[PDB]
């Protein structure tokens, strides 16, 4: 479901394939290592820096289902395991950087809960900016003075 | 004396001719700040 | 002479041309090709515009379709296969 976008031979993001879509952040740079998925055509959206495009059939097995359901706690990366509250996503400072957007957060389940697109560094532990579904439809959380990874 | 600048005459008729000129201006004008509404309610949204 | 009825409706507005002249008509004929910019230049804004509508929903995933219709042409036909 995972694949990684790669650019001039370099991973810059991620793409995931989720529901029937196949997605992957707008802002990062580069094309899906893997032919089947490069070779699409992606329609952009601007508002939710976000840019998705059809699942070919004989994937479609292979997406995952995300969700809204994000109760405070602890959530998976893999990095470690990010931290949920106050509707925001943090992390211990230091184990996220630059190259780490498309990186999606998943609960316990496997759901795919947000996209990492970068975070701001408040100290100890630095806030995500995701991207994250709302009661249906897609959002983005910047935190204040956010560094785009 | 005749021998001035017009316009003048012939009303009506040309009143039908202008009337179909503006309106179209109008039209638009009203939807770039109806979109620039819905814009707005998008950035309250965010 | 070259009586300038009245009309109408406007043929009569052309016969004018004759009385008192040479311009006229040029200057009105010149201010309705900005008119016509005029109403080209909104139509093109109003295109733009739609698409700033459709922006956001233009990623993936359902969503209109559904508000597609009613939908300013497109809107749909779009929302499809």
């Amino acid at each position: 479901c995972i694949f990684e976008v790669k650019h001039e031979g370099k991973v810059m993001g991620y793409a995931c394939l989720v529901g029937d879509k196949v997605m992957k952040p707008a802002h990062v740079k580069g094309t899906i290592d893997n032919a089947d998925l490069a070779k699409l055509a992606f329609k952009r959206s601007s508002k939710y820096d976000l840019e998705c495009a059809q699942i070919p059939v004989h994937m479609k097995s292979d997406a995952s289902k995300f969700t809204h359901e994000k109760p405070e706690g602890y959530y998976n990366w893999h990095h470690g395991a990010v931290q949920y509250s106050g509707g925001r996503f943090t992390i211990p400072t230091g184990a996220g950087k630059p190259g780490d957007s498309g990186r999606p957060i998943f609960d316990n389940k496997g759901r795919v809960v947000a996209i990492v697109l970068g975070g701001a560094n408040e100290g100890a532990r630095t806030a995500l900016s995701v991207v994250t579904w709302n009661k249906d439809i897609v959002t983005k959380i910047t935190p204040e003075g956010a560094e785009e990874w | 004396h005749t021998t001035l600048g017009v316009q003048d005459i012939s009303t009506t008729a040309m009143s039908w001719v202008q009337k179909i000129t503006g309106g179209v201006g109008l039209i638009v004008a009203v939807a770039a700040l109806i979109l620039i509404v819905v814009l707005c309610v998008s950035f309250s949204r965010h | 002479s070259t009586n300038g009825t009245a009309h109408g409706h406007p043929h009569e507005i052309i016969l004018y041309y004759y009385e008192l002249y040479p311009t006229m008509t040029v200057v009105i004929v010149s201010v309705a090709s900005f008119v016509l910019l005029s109403m080209v230049g909104t139509a093109v804004g109003m295109c733009v515009c739609a698409r700033r509508r459709c922006i956001t929903p233009y990623e993936l995933t359902p969503g209109a379709t559904v508000p597609f219709l009613l939908s300013l042409l497109c809107c749909v036909r779009t929302t499809k296969a």
